[PDB]
């Protein structure tokens, strides 16, 4: 593919966001999430290598389900009052078909099955964008339209989410499928606090983008898609596996590390609206995240893995593209908490 | 979430559209236009927590115009009414409902 | 003078369906007659099942879809 | 919530204008000439009013001068009138286009029978000025009470008492 | 009640819905979203959308072409499926009739509500504005808007039809 | 639910309302901001790692660079905070002030008045 | 109505027409005369096998330009508006997109057919 | 100046309704921004009445305003018979 | 609401499960989508048009011109996998699992 096709079709992706985050109208809306998932489609199959084709196909049908169950809940929102503004969803039938098509959109449980495959099949840089930019715009929409939320479809999609990612994360040796369930499963944290707290619930966002961007680009240093090609990184580059060990201690939720940060704001909302059992709840089932986290943590970096003779050829080059971001994405993914106050500046 | 770059730059790229009672092409009223303009006028600047509660009024007048239920459910009364009375036959419609009228212009 | 003769024939023909409901509910247990079914008191313009509820089917198929059929 | 206030069908009798609709648009442009007054007198109550209860003498007043109109017009030259609606009468769009001749001793006799002009192009559309002695609604959409705006933000700006007081942080 | 026209023609509607979505052979697929095409345009004519029905029927007979043109290569089918080849589209077809006629008698002699709210029938035509004014079409004066108004929604629309073409050409490169 | 985003006078996309000026600014050797310069200055350190340099003295225009972008950016962003926090206190103060009725002053008694139960240790 | 009766009479003659075609004439259909025809000899395979579309690429494209006419079609009444200078950049720049996707297609061989 | 000429000369040759189409486009583009007869058209567009001209209650210091149709003051179309 | 309301929902919620129950063909559930985008265009034409919301009217031509992005899309997807495959059915697509 052409860079220059390339660079325009990502910047339609970037557009198509910006379109659902800056519109007043539902139309502009549906139309930001067309032309988004229009653009996004060949994005996916930037390699063909056929499972990008099945991959793609998957991605296609269930966005465009989810786009049709957009446009009926916008139609019924108008039928049974004449507005087109993004506000409280007036009637009840249209929100709950809009909360299960935004649901669909980001891949909350039980809609859920999708994101795994999809992110297995495609490259990792198609992998980053997937689960970083691509949940940007569905989430705004809901922190528009979180005041007319029923609070227990969303509470229970939430808790299924955090569940169904711990319980699938730990059955993958794949790494793509490992981040798959860890973006399941802060999904449903991001959407936990929606309902009480749309800062909470942005302040998870960018705290979890920020550790996705950082593990993602490690993985692309260290070209591993597995366990076992991960385990060899040590043998090459002994830093880029301590950092991914830090990364991924910050991941669990591990004071005093960044990734503690919004579980702990989000638990604190929770219990000023009398809130108690669900933050027990979800707090012990991110255990989970973290035995699949500590596990790879064990195989990469904690422990020496036996390594190949031809490895001795790849000592003598240097990583020649480098990512410039990368040094901040760990800083800020891991040293950040005692910065917490800064949270109000997001509201 | 949302950016209001539309309000920060008063730039209008959509907001033409999102109600029925604002700016039409030749001056074409929507069917509600009235309730609408009353309803809004009622909810301007008081926030929706205050508005859901203190415009429920002009909000039912509204829905009222917009989907004719009520009327709806009276006539279907007044037909249901009628039709039980002349099936027994007390009632004798006049001439000007059954198509023997003089029409004016 | 179109307008003016439209605004005769509408009130004429709401005048005759409230007279018809007078008699037609006379004996129905709370009916108050003539009763609108919205809160305010400005005037409401009739939605052709309010004027042509009480009549034949050939004046309503003519007052519905005379324009639209007519080729 | 109300009962609907009606007319009674003695306020809406009035002596009907039974002409058709070709002989209305033949003597179109001399009668908006002629009634003007009255018509914008009626316009201007229905569209201050909202209500067409509130207008029904203006109407009534409307269609008798479109009869003095009528009467006039019949009682001066009704052979030319009646020959040119005739041809405006036969075609199915009703056009002014083709006829001109008859149109033109229309004119020809209403010029010298009553000093008739025929207007201009241009001219009945324009937006006139009317004055009435009936009042200016004061509340015409019936609206009720408008509900107070929550108050306002006054005063200065402080910084925040011992900071941001957000766990164990002093700042 | 009055001549059941709209009653009749959102029935066909739903019984061609019912048509494709059985699933049989992408042809009679096609076939039924042909019907339904025309039916609503004809619906939607019954309320003054002449420009609206003739351009979705016009839009829709072009894309089945070349839906029809795609199953001829692609899905072929060695013995294509009607709806009476096969116990489960035959089910299917079945299961959406029985279910459409339920609802009809169930909102037709009653008033039930099913999901949303209820319905007594009374035909559509009672809904009708009155509205006694104009030398113009209202629709087609709204469509026609699209090009002083919206000028918003234009620039969208070509900008995704343009990357629609090179969406296309870039998925069905291969390589 | 958002608290602060339908506040009645706020501009859409500012980051700094004018009234902010009337805040003390935070001092320039403020902790938080010598956390950001450490912030930057353990990215910088990083970025030597992972080039494979020299890690404690390979780039210092780098480095520099590095601490000057992270203190640029949290000076700005301890002012917003400090004045969103103000904010918050200013509306709790004023709502407080406006509705008397909802925070009634209690006149509290002495420990001497109040009857504490009692439970022994044993 | 109109139109009702006018499409209800046109069927109405048609169907007539096949049933006057299959009941008026003397039928003797055996096997061997209601067979495929291919020219004297039987099929090989059968007419239900996938055939292959060498245009397909111009098959999708043809989707969007359908719909681009559709946009393009009320044109006429949007003559009639005031805004008259931003009606005509509109329509240009339409006109001017439609023409760089014909453009784009064309120079990268989207419209030759696949041999 | 002379690659251009070159380069039209081939394409005249070659594709004849390329150039065609290019050459009418542009002007397509081009001549209705140095046009006298577009604020004309824009003029007539607004001269016709497709809705009734309310009229204004007189409150008494409008001298603009016409008090008849007939009357000189208000919009005059006289600029539109002679075009 | 009328009868001619819910018959258009009625056909949109056929359509929806007629896509969300795969048989075997993919051109089969792009039939669906298409449907469940020609009850939408009915479903919003009516509402617009009994509203007398003019400006609303260009709003169903746009959500026709998405429509077609969406039908050339799936079209295309449906190509590559025949080509993989010698066939459109979903079976085929097991490759990345769960
Ligand atoms: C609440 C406040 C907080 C807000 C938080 C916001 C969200 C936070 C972040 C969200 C998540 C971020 C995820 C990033 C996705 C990255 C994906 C990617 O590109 O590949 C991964 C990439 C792959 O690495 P690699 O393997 O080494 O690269 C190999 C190549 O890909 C091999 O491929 P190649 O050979 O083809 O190489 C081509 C290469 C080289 O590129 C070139 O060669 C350049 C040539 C120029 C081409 C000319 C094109 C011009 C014509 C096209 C016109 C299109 C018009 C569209 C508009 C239509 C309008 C309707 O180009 C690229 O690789 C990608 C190009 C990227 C272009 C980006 C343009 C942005 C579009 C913005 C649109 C918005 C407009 C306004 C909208 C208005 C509404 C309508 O890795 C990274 O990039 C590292 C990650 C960096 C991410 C950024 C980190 C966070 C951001 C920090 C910055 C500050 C943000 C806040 C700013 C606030 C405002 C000031
Ligand atoms: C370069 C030398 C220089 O110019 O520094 C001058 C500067 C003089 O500042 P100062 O206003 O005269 O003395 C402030 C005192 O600390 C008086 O203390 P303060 O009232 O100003 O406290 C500042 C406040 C706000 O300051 C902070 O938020 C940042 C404190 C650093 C966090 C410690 C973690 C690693 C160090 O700290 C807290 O809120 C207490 C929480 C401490 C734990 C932070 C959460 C992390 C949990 C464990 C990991 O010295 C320093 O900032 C100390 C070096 C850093
Ligand atoms: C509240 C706390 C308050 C304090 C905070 C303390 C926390 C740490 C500091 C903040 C973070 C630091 C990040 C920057 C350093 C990263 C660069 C690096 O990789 O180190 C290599 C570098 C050695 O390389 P080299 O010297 O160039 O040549 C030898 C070759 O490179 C040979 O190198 P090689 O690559 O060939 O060796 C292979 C080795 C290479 O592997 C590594 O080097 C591991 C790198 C550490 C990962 C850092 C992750 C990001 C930070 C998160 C920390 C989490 C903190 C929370 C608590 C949990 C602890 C994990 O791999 C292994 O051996 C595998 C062993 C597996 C062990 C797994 C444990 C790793 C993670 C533990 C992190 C603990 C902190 C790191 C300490 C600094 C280093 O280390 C250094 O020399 C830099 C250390 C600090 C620089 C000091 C400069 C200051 C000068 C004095 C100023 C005086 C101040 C006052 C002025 C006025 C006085 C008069
Ligand atoms: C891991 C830590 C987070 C890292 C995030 C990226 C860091 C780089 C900084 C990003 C630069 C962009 C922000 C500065 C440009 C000006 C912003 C301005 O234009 O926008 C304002 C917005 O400003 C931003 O919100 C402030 C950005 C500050 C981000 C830092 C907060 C991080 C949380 C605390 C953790 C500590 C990390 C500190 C750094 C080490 C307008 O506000 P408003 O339109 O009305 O509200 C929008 C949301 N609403 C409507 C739904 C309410
Ligand atoms: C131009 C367009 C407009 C035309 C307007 C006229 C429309 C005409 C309708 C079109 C059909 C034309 C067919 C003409 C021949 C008749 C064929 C058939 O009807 O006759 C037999 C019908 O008879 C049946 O065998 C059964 C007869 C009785 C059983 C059922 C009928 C019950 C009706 C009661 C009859 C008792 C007396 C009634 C007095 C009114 C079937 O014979 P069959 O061999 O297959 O077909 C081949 C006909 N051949 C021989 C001429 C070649
Ligand atoms: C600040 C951002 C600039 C850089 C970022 C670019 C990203 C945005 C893409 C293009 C921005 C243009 C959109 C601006 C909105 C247009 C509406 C507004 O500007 O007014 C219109 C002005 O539009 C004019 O036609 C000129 C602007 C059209 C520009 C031509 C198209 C260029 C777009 C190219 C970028 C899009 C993606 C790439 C496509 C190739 C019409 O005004 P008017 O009709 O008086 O009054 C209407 C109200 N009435 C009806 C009541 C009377
Ligand atoms: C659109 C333009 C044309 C439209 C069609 C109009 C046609 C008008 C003229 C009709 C011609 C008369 C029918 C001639 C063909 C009939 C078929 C035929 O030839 O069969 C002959 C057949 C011989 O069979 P058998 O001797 O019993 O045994 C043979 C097997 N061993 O005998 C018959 O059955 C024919 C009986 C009478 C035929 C009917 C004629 C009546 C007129 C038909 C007009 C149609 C209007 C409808
Ligand atoms: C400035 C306004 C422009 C916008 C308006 C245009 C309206 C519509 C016209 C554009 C439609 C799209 C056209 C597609 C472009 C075709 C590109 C192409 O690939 O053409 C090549 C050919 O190469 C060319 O592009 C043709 C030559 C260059 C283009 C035409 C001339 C460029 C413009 C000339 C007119 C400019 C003004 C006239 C000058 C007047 C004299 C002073 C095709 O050749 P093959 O198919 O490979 O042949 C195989 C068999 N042998």
């Amino acid at each position: 593919m052409n860079p220059i096709i390339y660079t325009t079709l990502i910047m339609t992706v970037m557009s198509g966001t910006m379109l659902v985050m800056i519109s007043s109208h539902w139309l502009l809306i549906w139309i930001g999430f067309e032309m988004n998932l229009l653009a996004m489609i060949p994005v996916l199959m930037k390699n063909f290598n056929p499972r990008a084709t099945e991959a793609a196909t998957k991605y296609f049908l269930t966005q465009a389900t989810a786009s049709m169950m957009l446009m009926m809940a916008i139609i019924i929102n108008l039928l049974y009052s004449g507005q087109w503004t993004i506000t409280k969803m007036f009637n009840p039938v249209a929100m709950t078909m809009m909360t299960m098509a935004l649901a669909m959109k980001l891949g909350l449980s039980p809609f859920h099955f999708w994101v795994p495959e999809v992110t297995q099949g495609i490259s990792l840089q198609a992998g980053l964008l997937l689960l970083t930019w691509q949940k940007l715009a569905p989430l705004s929409v809901l922190c528009q339209i979180s005041q007319s939320i029923n609070p227990n479809l969303m509470l229970t999609m939430a808790m299924l989410s955090i569940l169904i990612g711990g319980w699938g994360g730990l059955n993958q040796t794949q790494l793509r499928k490992i981040m798959a369930y860890s973006s399941i499963a802060h999904m449903g944290w991001m959407t936990a606090v929606l309902p009480y707290n749309t800062t909470m619930t942005i302040l998870n966002l960018l705290i979890y983008i920020t550790m996705t961007l950082a593990m993602f680009m490690l993985l692309i240093h260290s070209s591993a898609t597995t366990t076992l090609s991960l385990s060899h990184t040590w043998n090459k580059m002994p830093v880029i596996t301590s950092l991914m060990m830090v990364t991924l201690l910050s991941m669990g939720g591990l004071p005093p590390l960044s990734g503690f940060m919004p579980k702990w704001m989000i638990i604190q909302e929770m219990t000023k609206n009398e809130s108690i059992i669900m933050p027990t709840l979800m707090a012990m089932t991110a255990l989970l995240n973290l035995y699949f986290y500590m596990r790879l943590a064990y195989s990469s970096s904690l422990t020496m893995f036996p390594s190949t003779n031809n490895m001795k050829m790849k000592w003598q080059f240097e990583h020649t593209k480098q990512m410039k971001l990368l040094p901040t994405m760990i800083v800020l993914s891991t040293l950040v908490l005692p910065m917490t106050p800064a949270l109000s500046s997001l509201n | 979430p949302f950016f209001d770059v539309q309000k920060r730059l008063g730039l209008d790229l959509d907001r033409w559209m999102t109600i029925q009672s604002a700016e039409q092409p030749h001056k074409i009223p929507g069917r509600c236009h009235a309730f609408e303009k009353e309803w809004i006028e009622c909810a301007h600047g008081i926030g929706g927590i205050r508005a859901e509660k203190e415009c429920k009024i002009e909000f039912d007048d509204f829905v009222e115009c917009l989907l004719r239920q009520k009327t709806m459910k009276r006539l279907s009364a007044i037909k249901r009414q009628r039709d039980k009375l002349i099936k027994e036959g007390k009632y004798t419609p006049p001439p000007h409902h059954l198509g023997k009228e003089d029409p004016r212009p | 003078l179109f307008q003016a003769e439209k605004d005769r024939r509408v009130l004429q023909m709401l005048r005759e369906n409230l007279e018809e409901e007078a008699i037609i509910m006379k004996d129905v247990p709370d009916w108050k007659v003539g009763e609108s079914v919205f809160h305010t008191t400005r005037w409401v313009t009739p939605m052709m099942g309010e004027l042509y509820g009480l009549r034949t089917n050939e004046e309503i198929l003519s007052a519905t879809y005379g324009f639209i059929w007519y080729t | 919530p109300g009962i609907v206030e009606l007319p009674t069908l003695e306020d809406l009798k009035v002596q009907e204008v039974k002409v058709s609709s070709s002989v209305l648009k033949a003597a179109a442009h001399h009668y908006g000439a002629q009634c003007d007054k009255p018509n914008k007198e009626f316009m201007l109550c229905r569209w201050e009013e909202k209500d067409p209860r509130r207008c029904l003498e203006e109407g009534k007043l409307v269609n008798q001068c479109a009869l003095d109109f009528f009467r006039q017009i019949k009682r001066h030259c009704a052979e030319p009138f009646t020959e040119y609606w005739t041809c405006i009468d036969y075609s199915g769009l009703q056009l002014f286009r083709h006829c001109r001749k008859q149109q033109a001793k229309f004119d020809e006799c209403v010029l010298d029978k009553l000093g008739w002009v025929r207007p201009d192009l241009g001219e009945l559309s324009k937006v006139t000025k009317v004055k009435t002695d009936r009042p200016l609604p004061e509340n015409p959409y019936h609206s009720r009470a408008r509900p107070e705006p929550n108050p306002e933000a006054e005063g200065d700006l402080k910084p925040a008492k011992h900071g941001s007081r957000l766990f164990f942080w002093t700042m | 009640m009055t001549m059941y026209i709209a009653f009749i023609l959102s029935t066909i509607f739903v019984i061609g819905f019912v048509g494709f979505s059985s699933k049989p052979s992408p042809i009679y697929g096609g076939l039924g979203l042909i019907v339904s095409g025309g039916v609503g345009c004809g619906i939607v004519l019954n309320f003054g959308g002449s420009f609206l029905g003739l351009m979705v029927f016009l839009i829709y007979l072009g894309g089945m072409l070349v839906v029809f043109g795609y199953t001829t290569a692609m899905a072929t089918e060695m013995y294509p499926e009607v709806w009476v080849s096969n116990k489960t589209v035959f089910g299917a077809f079945v299961s959406g009739l029985m279910m459409e006629f339920c609802m009809v008698y169930y909102a037709l002699k009653e008033e039930e509500v099913e999901i949303i709210f209820k319905f007594n029938g009374l035909g559509d035509w009672v809904i009708y504005d009155t509205g006694d004014s104009g030398f113009f079409s209202e629709e087609a004066m709204g469509i026609a808007a699209l090009y002083s108004y919206g000028t918003w929604l234009v620039i969208v629309t070509g900008w995704s039809l343009l990357i629609g073409v090179v969406v296309i050409m870039e998925i069905t490169r291969g390589n | 639910m958002t608290m602060m985003s339908g506040r009645p006078g706020r501009v859409p996309l500012q980051f700094l309302p004018n009234e902010a000026r009337s805040l003390p600014p935070p001092k320039l050797t403020d902790p938080r901001l010598v956390y950001m310069g450490f912030l930057g200055y353990c990215s910088g350190l990083i970025d030597n790692a992972i080039r494979r340099r020299p890690v404690v003295s390979a780039g210092l225009h780098r480095q520099l660079l590095y601490v000057t972008s992270f203190v640029f950016f949290g000076y700005y962003l301890l002012k917003r905070q400090d004045y969103m926090y103000a904010l918050r206190d200013h509306d709790m103060f004023a709502y407080v002030k406006s509705h008397p009725e909802d925070f009634p002053e209690k006149d509290k008694k002495t420990y001497g008045e109040i009857l504490e139960e009692f439970h022994p240790v044993r | 109505m109109n139109i009702m009766l006018t499409l209800l009479t046109n069927v109405t003659l048609a169907s007539l027409l096949v049933l006057i075609a299959f009941w008026l004439p003397q039928l003797n259909a055996y096997s061997e005369k209601t067979s495929p025809y291919e020219c004297g000899f039987d099929p090989m395979g059968s007419a239900r096998l996938p055939f292959s579309m060498k245009f397909f690429l111009v098959a999708i494209t043809f989707l969007l330009f359908d719909l681009e006419i559709a946009l393009l079609l009320p044109l006429p009444w949007a003559s009639q508006t005031n805004n008259l200078k931003t009606m005509l950049t509109m329509a240009l720049f339409l006109l001017i997109l439609l023409a760089a996707s014909l453009a784009y297609e064309w120079t990268q061989k989207g419209l030759e057919w696949a041999e | 100046a002379g690659r251009i000429a070159s380069f039209l000369k081939n394409a005249w040759a070659k594709e004849p309704v390329l150039v065609a189409s290019f050459a009418i486009g542009g002007l397509a583009i081009i001549l209705p921004s140095l046009s006298p007869y577009t604020n004309y058209a824009i003029r007539i567009n607004r001269a016709t009445p497709y809705n009734y001209p309310v009229p204004l209650r007189d409150d008494g210091n409008m001298p603009d305003v016409p008090s008849h149709p007939q009357d000189p003051q208000g919009p005059s179309l006289e600029w539109l018979k002679n075009l | 609401m009328p009868l001619v309301y819910m018959n258009i929902i009625m056909a949109f919620a056929i359509a929806l499960a007629g896509l969300l129950m795969y048989r075997s063909h993919l051109m089969s559930s792009l039939l669906c989508l298409e449907g469940m985008m020609l009850s939408l265009f009915i479903m919003s034409t009516l509402i617009i048009l009994n509203t007398h919301f003019t400006l609303a009217n260009m709003m169903p031509i746009i959500l026709l011109v998405f429509a077609a992005c969406e039908a050339a899309l799936g079209l295309s997807l449906l190509v590559m996998v025949s080509n993989t495959y010698g066939t459109d059915y979903v079976q085929n697509l097991n490759l990345l699992q769960c």
